[PDB]
RNA sequence: GCCCUAUCAACUUUCGAUGGUAGUCGCCGUGCCUACCAUGGUGACCACGGGUGACGGGGAAUCAGGGUUCGAUUCCGGAGAGGGAGCCUGAGAAACGGCUACCACAUCCAAGGAAGGCAGCAGGCGCGCAAAUUACCCACUCCCGACCCGGGGAGGUAGUGACGAAAAAUAACAAUACAGGACUCUUUCGAGGCCCUGUAAUUGGAAUGAGUCCACUUUAAAUCCUUUAACGAGGAUCCAUUGGAGGGCAAGUCUGGUGCCAGCAGCCGCGGUAAUUCCAGCUCCAAUAGCGUAUAUUAAAGUUGCUGCAGUUAAAAAGCUCGUAGUUGGA
């Protein structure tokens, strides 16, 4: 209808945000990136996660 | 009426399918091994060796004893070999087309300030390469993108260290009047 | 083909040339009236002033009531139904302003579940509206 | 250059160079001030151009 | 040697249309124009008439080969200075930063009268989605003159400038605090290391500019860059955003709210009391000083098909023969 206008996010629950270390950038951020990836993990057993599989 | 030269050309090729899943990885670890900052410079090598290979295919098109493949693919060995990729025995060009990317990052300064020795990282090469620290055959170098001569020269030619004695005050001079004098005594 | 000889050109050309006629992104985009009909003109943006603010239903396995903006232009004095991309951004639109209204995005055509409207709102008033939203601007009261 | 004569600097030296080691007074009013006295004294035929202009 | 149209198929001609003769004008050749005679000239091989958001060409973007689309815009060549006609000086102009009149727009006035033209550089008004300093100088390149010597908003140098394009910061290391491995082992675990990868906001004194800026230098006068002295950072707070995390398409069945409501989504699709797609936290991705959203457009499109398409039932061959142009024609 156009009288429940605003709705959820006038009625959301507001949170501060987080305040924490800055991301390196750069060609670090890519050396992390490679550092993740191959030259030290293994694959160790079954299939592979996604890196975000927090399950 | 103006005088200039209104002359520019794009030296990098975006591809054409854009997420897969197999070119992301060889095009990260030919970034996490010769230290590099994006994908630009990536698709720009490949991009330079394109050009390479797409003259030559143009010129093995062209018959035997062609006064142009003469001039021109004997030219084009000496600008390879000058830059030396190619063994100079090996003038004979059939050894164009078995050639990977990995034939220029060999030869960048960034590695071969790594694999001289005259540092200790790969990341600590663009960190002396950006803080004046080097020269090649009395020339002073700023640039990780420079394959230049193949016949190579090193490091210094003048420069006067004092980075913290002209730091510091020798760490002595600094306490003379500074809540000694006009304090206790 | 159907004809292949030597010198029957003006039999090719005058043929492909009136059967060219009957492709639509030609007949569309090329000569003909809708350069002539489109209310900006062949232009990617126009600039309106808002006269009333109605809701529209949704179509099918949905239902909701959409936001939009009756509009009328400048340069032309045509009305065109609008629409208010984002959350809860119809109580910042007062009556009797200025709206920069930029197309949709499949080319003067309906989307999605709306039923016939073709152009979206990108600013309002000269204040971006991402701004205005967010948090980063203010409307100048 | 040459190291020949002093004359003859004078004579094959563009002014603004001389007046680097310093010889050579330049003016001391601008284009657009020249301009207009220009035109201002164009107006004007007769001996009074003289008489108008800074 | 050229763009669209047959819902433009017949045109021109005592209003010179196509030709013959003699003249006039004009720099010369001709219906360019008078005087006298003849009745002809173009056209389905597309004349005539109408449109064009048409200035033309050198060329630009994508492209296998073929081609499509763009060329207002710095070089050559033509046209025009509000609209239209007229003419002087002059070798050369129907000139407009030269004059004479009309129409439209327009200034100062003592009310008798006078004068004007930015589609020259700057700068305002306007219209718009839509585009910069009312700055400095003849030194460079060159042009004009009576001329070595005076001039030039042509031109040059600066200011604005994220159209775009090139190069390129936001950290580097070492000691032992924790894991992982080929290498020596020890029945595994440990350990042992000719070589470690590293992981923590762990601790250490390293190596510099961005900036601050004296002094040159640069330049006609200055500035930037360039060279350098002093200065100048450890959460080095001198701090990287834009989009997204069902599939296509890289990447959360994490937690808390609403409960077919508010909303996302280019397409399929999500939401009706446990939502991986909504508003927010945490985490995660792709590009990185750049990224998304509109529109015009080319490739992909053998979905305009000459190379290279279809026509029984899906869109599709006139109801049937004859027939002038056209196109193709045996040995
Ligand atoms: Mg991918
Ligand atoms: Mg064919
Ligand atoms: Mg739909
Ligand atoms: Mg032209
Ligand atoms: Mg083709
Ligand atoms: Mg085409
Ligand atoms: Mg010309
Ligand atoms: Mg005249
Ligand atoms: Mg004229
Ligand atoms: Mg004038
Ligand atoms: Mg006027
Ligand atoms: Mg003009
Ligand atoms: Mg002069
Ligand atoms: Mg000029
Ligand atoms: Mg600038
Ligand atoms: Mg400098
Ligand atoms: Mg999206
Ligand atoms: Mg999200
Ligand atoms: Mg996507
Ligand atoms: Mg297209
Ligand atoms: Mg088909
Ligand atoms: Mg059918
Ligand atoms: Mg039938
Ligand atoms: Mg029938």
């Amino acid at each position: 209808s156009l009288a429940r206008v605003g709705k959820v996010r006038g009625q959301t629950l507001k949170v501060a945000k987080q305040e924490k270390k800055k991301k390196r950038t750069g060609r670090a951020k890519r050396r992390m990136q490679y550092n993740r990836r191959f030259v030290n993990v293994v694959p160790t057993f079954g299939k592979k996660k996604g890196p975000n599989a927090n399950s | 009426p103006v005088a200039r030269s209104w002359v520019c050309r794009k030296t990098y090729v975006t591809p054409r399918r854009p997420f897969e899943k197999s070119r992301l990885d060889q095009e990260l670890k030919l970034i996490g091994e010769y230290g590099l900052r994006n994908k630009r410079e990536v698709w720009r090598v490949k991009f330079t060796l394109a050009k390479i290979r797409k003259a030559a295919r143009e010129l093995l098109t062209l018959d035997e004893k062609d006064p142009r493949r003469l001039f021109e693919g004997n030219a084009l060995l000496r600008r390879l070999v000058r830059i030396g990729v190619l063994d100079e025995g090996k003038m004979k060009l059939d050894y164009i087309l078995g050639l990977k990317i990995e034939d220029f990052l060999e030869r960048r300064l960034q590695t071969q300030v790594f694999k001289l020795g005259l540092a200790k990282s790969i990341h600590h090469a663009r960190v002396l390469i950006r803080q004046r620290h080097i020269r090649v055959r009395k020339q002073v170098v700023n640039i990780p993108s420079f394959i230049v001569r193949l016949d190579s020269q090193k490091h210094i030619d003048f420069s006067l260290r004092s980075p913290y004695g002209g730091g510091r005050p020798g760490r002595v001079k600094r306490k003379n009047a500074k809540k000694g004098q006009g304090g206790a005594g | 083909g159907k004809c292949r000889g030597l010198r029957t050109a003006r039999k090719l050309r005058s043929h492909r040339r009136d059967q060219k006629w009957h492709d639509k992104q030609y007949k569309k985009a090329h000569l003909g009236t809708a350069l002539k009909a489109n209310p900006f003109g062949g232009a990617s943006h126009a600039k309106g002033i808002v006269l009333e603010k109605v809701g529209v239903e949704a179509k099918q396995p949905n239902s909701a009531i959409r936001k939009c903006v009756r509009v009328q232009l400048i340069k032309n004095g045509k009305k065109i139904t609008a629409f208010v991309p984002n959350d809860g951004c119809l109580n910042f639109i007062e009556e009797n302003d200025e709206v920069l209204v930029a197309g949709f995005g499949r080319k003067g055509h309906a989307v999605g579940d709306i039923p016939g409207v073709r152009f979206k709102v990108v600013k309002v008033a000269n204040v971006s509206l991402l701004a205005l939203y967010k948090g980063k601007k203010e409307r100048p009261r | 250059m040459i190291y020949d004569s002093l004359d003859y600097a004078k004579k094959n030296e563009p002014k603004h160079r001389l007046a680097r080691h310093g010889l050579y007074e330049k003016k001391k009013t601008s284009r657009k001030q020249r301009k207009e006295r220009k035109n201002r004294m164009k107006k004007v035929r007769g001996t009074a151009k003289a008489n108008v202009g800074a």
